[PDB]
């Protein structure tokens, strides 16, 4: 979609994966504020709302938090200390064409500043002197709307880099998706530490004669002492006991 | 619901729309200089009136914005420049005169005819017939034929076409409201509305003509020194008691004397500075040719080309069918799309030109920032001068001998030096009475205070006066042999290569300045101090968005044309000027001698 049509789709109840980000080699802007990229996959908050947009080359450097600008100022506002990270990559193989690309509008001009992550969608015109215009253009219309034009042959400095924009912030909602964690290696016959997706503790495995239910995660056995679980990767099943201890 | 805010909103609207229609004029310009086809010539004709009718549209809107209460600077040369009407204040039936008298120029000017008259075997074009009698043989017999071959075959039939040019060009000023035609492009340079900065358009003639009695005595000294060696091979054939003839100063008009280096060769025994042969034993082609002259800037400091330039460029002569002109011109496309349109060529001429077509591409950029209206230079002088100023740093010994062109073992005495400093002048110096006085010639002319029977013996009366050329034949009023040079038949303002020379010095002193260079300004360097580049590049990026006197007082704090700072870079030279001639007769009078 277009700058002052920015969509926003909610990203939830699946893994989000940005490894994948790291190793594109295809981005030329990734760059993240208020986060480092890494740290961001195994801890996250909720309201992932993407924001999508195209973005010419020289107006890279307006889009970004706490930094004003034609576009930032009229089309799309980022908040300052913006929580998020933006990834731009040149488009001129597929975003651009000979005699001009016109098919992304923008706003001009506009009265007041926009609020930060508000979509304008009007026609109306800017009002700059006292006399408003009935539809026919004259000295004082100055028709806001116009399209971007972009060719082949544009300089690397005005190639149009198709950029997103992605939001993070900590709401009422809860059961956020973050991304994946990655699965270590199994150890047999060990008293190892284990960590599953809630609980942890330590213990060896030992043979055993009982099978479990497969509807649990885990289970406890007499005094709250959890001594059963079901991995969900495979669900095969593993036994783990405490390991032996005494006195000397 | 201030008037300030209103330009702005004007400007922002005018600077999409026109950069979308200046893309494509552009675009479709550059297909019609490559690919020439039938259906080609109508394409560009149809983009370009379209673009040429929106500016009339613009100028229209912007003209009810009243010009009397702009404080603000940087709109109110955007506004003078939109604002000018050009051919909107002639009427229909002389708007139609423009358009149908310069195509007739450029089509009769394309006419190549050397086929002569009672002897009709064959004649090819301009390009591959006449610059080739004029750049090569060295006979007197044809040459004066030659003389006679377009000043009176080519500027006959110009007599009535281009006094009809100059009476309705004229009008246009009391149209605008000005004085005449030569007073309206005085008005580039023109400052108004600043207390104690205002530059009056009358003053520019003063002061021109007070600089211009020390540029005499320098060429006064010039042309004694040429006069030796040239009347060495002709001693008995050419009586040495008069003046020069027209048809000997190495071009058709006299402006550059390059060609007559073979023939005035001050000492030939020791080689020339001379690369052509070095070039060929290591296989030198144009893409190494264009690389190391890339890692010579970036070393400076200045930005690297990009990357949308060398895979959609041309560089050489592409095809066998193509004959499309490749005369060496900048392109700025816009978009930031940016072409450089030229025929390379292993050459002395080229490889210079190469150096000298590039410089305009990279000063195109450097004012990207600024807005559209105003991305070009302060001037018609900063343009050209800029992309020559490297043109003498790429021809220092240390970077000769860096690459490798030049010999590893090239000693540097005082005779390979004053050689090529003094040939230098006669392209820059001498190129300068020549240009002040085309441009003097054409102001009162365009003035009108010169009768029709008052032409020629006005014109030929200082030719003999400051340059110093006896008339081969005689020539009446008939004749419009001023006309037939390329910038005054297709209205070019000459007056931007007088300030070239000036510029391109004044630049060169204040970078040394700042490069704390310990020594004179001829062995000065510009290069390997980033220092130097950051300071130009400030003054590079500014553009036509402030006024160009603020300019002066930037760099160097005089708000005048100052003349001072050439002559010594000439100290060297000049001194041993003024010693050769101590016998010779310097100065010459009005002589009727030859011709009485
Ligand atoms: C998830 O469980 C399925 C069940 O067979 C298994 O095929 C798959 O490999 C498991 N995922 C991973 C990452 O091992
Ligand atoms: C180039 O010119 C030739 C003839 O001059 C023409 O046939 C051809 O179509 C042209 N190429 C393009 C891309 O227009
Ligand atoms: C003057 O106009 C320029 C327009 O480029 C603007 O940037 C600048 O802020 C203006 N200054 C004042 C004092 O109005
Ligand atoms: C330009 O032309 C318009 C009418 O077309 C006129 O009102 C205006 O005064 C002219 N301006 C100049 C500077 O000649
Ligand atoms: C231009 O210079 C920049 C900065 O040094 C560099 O990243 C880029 O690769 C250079 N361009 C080319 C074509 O080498
Ligand atoms: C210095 O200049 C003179 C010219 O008068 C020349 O003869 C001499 O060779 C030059 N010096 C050297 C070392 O060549
Ligand atoms: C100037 O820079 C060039 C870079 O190639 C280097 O070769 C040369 O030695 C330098 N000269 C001086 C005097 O620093």
């Amino acid at each position: 979609a277009s700058v002052y049509a920015w969509n926003r789709k909610r990203i939830s109840n699946c893994v989000a994966d940005y490894s994948v980000l790291y190793n594109s080699a295809s981005f030329s802007t990734f760059k993240c504020y208020g986060v480092s990229p890494t740290k961001l996959n195994d801890l996250c908050f909720t309201n992932v709302y993407a924001d999508s947009f195209v973005i010419r080359g020289d107006e890279v450097r307006q889009i970004a938090p706490g930094q004003t600008g034609k576009i930032a100022d009229y089309n799309y506002k980022l908040p300052d200390d913006f929580t998020g990270c933006v990834i731009a990559w040149n488009s001129n193989n597929l975003d651009s064409k000979v005699g001009g690309n016109y098919n992304y509008l923008y706003r001009l001009f506009r009265k007041s500043n926009l609020k930060p992550f508000e979509r304008d969608i009007s026609t109306e015109i800017y009002q700059a002197g006292s006399t408003p215009c009935n539809g026919v253009e004259g000295f004082n219309c100055y028709f806001p709307l116009q399209s971007y034009g972009f060719q082949p042959t544009n300089g690397v400095g005005y190639q149009p880099y198709r950029v997103v924009v992605l939001s993070f912030e900590l709401l009422h909602a809860p059961a956020t998706v973050c991304g994946p964690k990655k699965s270590t290696n199994l150890v047999k016959n060990k008293c190892v530490n284990f960590n599953f997706n809630g609980l942890t503790g330590t213990g060896v495995l030992t043979e055993s004669n009982k099978k479990f239910l497969p509807f649990q995660q885990f289970g406890r056995d007499i005094a709250d002492t959890t001594d059963a679980v079901r991995d969900p990767q495979t669900l095969e099943i593993l036994d783990i006991t405490p390991c032996s201890f005494g006195g000397v | 619901s201030t008037i300030e805010e209103q330009a702005k909103t004007f400007l922002d609207k005018f600077n999409h729309e026109a950069e979308d229609l200046f893309y494509q004029s552009s675009l479709a310009s550059w297909n019609y200089n490559t690919n020439i086809t039938e259906e080609n010539v109508q394409n560009m004709n149809n983009a370009g009136d379209k673009w040429s009718a929106f500016l009339k549209e613009q100028s229209t809107l912007a003209q009810m914005y009243p010009l009397q209460e702009i404080q603000n600077l940087t709109v109110k040369l955007q506004l003078q420049a939109l604002q000018q009407n050009g051919s909107s204040v002639l009427s229909e039936d002389k708007s139609k005169r423009l358009n149908t008298i310069l195509n007739t120029m450029s089509t009769i000017y394309s006419t190549g005819k050397v086929c002569n008259p009672d002897n009709p075997q064959e004649c090819l074009l301009l390009e591959p017939g006449l610059n080739e009698i004029m750049a090569n043989s060295l006979d007197y017999n044809e040459r004066l034929w030659a003389w006679e071959s377009w000043r009176s075959e080519v500027g006959k039939q110009l007599r009535p076409l281009y006094e009809e040019y100059v009476v309705l060009k004229n009008e246009m000023a009391r149209a605008n409201h000005y004085e005449d035609y030569g007073d309206y492009w005085r008005g580039d340079y023109e400052v108004n509305g600043v207390d104690g900065y205002d530059y009056s358009r009358g003053q520019l003639i003063e002061d021109v003509e007070h600089t211009f009695e020390e540029i005499k005595p320098l060429y006064e000294h010039l042309h004694a020194y040429v006069r030796a060696k040239l009347m060495n091979a002709y001693p008995s054939y050419i009586s040495p008691i008069g003046c020069l003839p027209a048809h000997l100063l190495g071009d058709m008009w006299g402006r550059f004397w390059t060609n007559l280096y073979s023939l005035t060769v001050p000492f030939g025994q020791k080689p020339n500075i001379d690369v052509t042969d070095a070039m060929v034993d290591q296989a030198w082609d144009a893409q190494r040719i264009f690389k190391e002259a890339e890692k010579f800037f970036v070393s400076v400091g200045l930005p690297n080309m990009t990357q949308g330039f060398w895979e959609n460029s041309m560089l050489t002569d592409p095809g066998n069918v193509q004959k499309a002109v490749c005369h060496p011109t900048a392109w700025d496309l816009g978009k930031g799309d940016f072409r450089i349109l030229m025929c390379t060529k292993v050459t002395m001429d080229d490889f210079l030109t190469a150096h000298h077509e590039m410089g305009h591409i990279q000063y195109d950029m450097a004012y990207a920032a600024q807005p559209f209206l105003l991305r070009n230079g302060a001037n018609e002088g900063f343009h050209e001068a800029v992309g020559e100023i490297m043109s003498l740093s790429a021809a220092t010994p240390k970077h000769l001998k860096s690459i490798g062109l030049l010999s590893p073992d090239f000693q540097e005495d005082n005779e390979t030096e004053i050689n090529f400093l003094l040939k230098q002048a006669l392209t820059i110096v001498g190129t300068l009475p020549f240009t002040y006085m085309l441009e003097k010639w054409r102001w009162m002319v365009f003035k009108g205070e010169i009768p029709k029977d008052q032409w020629m013996k006005k014109w030929w009366e200082m030719k003999r006066e400051i340059v110093g050329v006896v008339e081969p034949v005689p020539h009446d009023e008939t004749y419009c042999d001023p006309a037939s040079l390329f910038h005054v038949s297709n209205d070019y303002s000459f007056i931007r290569y007088y300030t070239r020379t000036l510029y391109q010095f004044q630049f060169q002193e204040a970078l040394c300045q700042a490069a704390k260079h310990e020594g004179p300004l001829h062995k000065c360097d510009i290069s390997n101090s980033t220092e130097a580049g950051q300071k130009l590049f400030n003054m590079l990026r500014l553009g036509k968005s402030e006024p160009w006197t603020l300019a002066l007082e930037n760099v160097v704090g005089a708000k005048n044309m100052n003349v001072r700072p050439l002559l010594n870079y000439f100290e060297p030279l000049f001194t041993w000027l003024k010693d050769q001639n101590k016998n010779s007769f310097v100065g010459w009078s009005t002589d009727w001698s030859p011709y009485a």
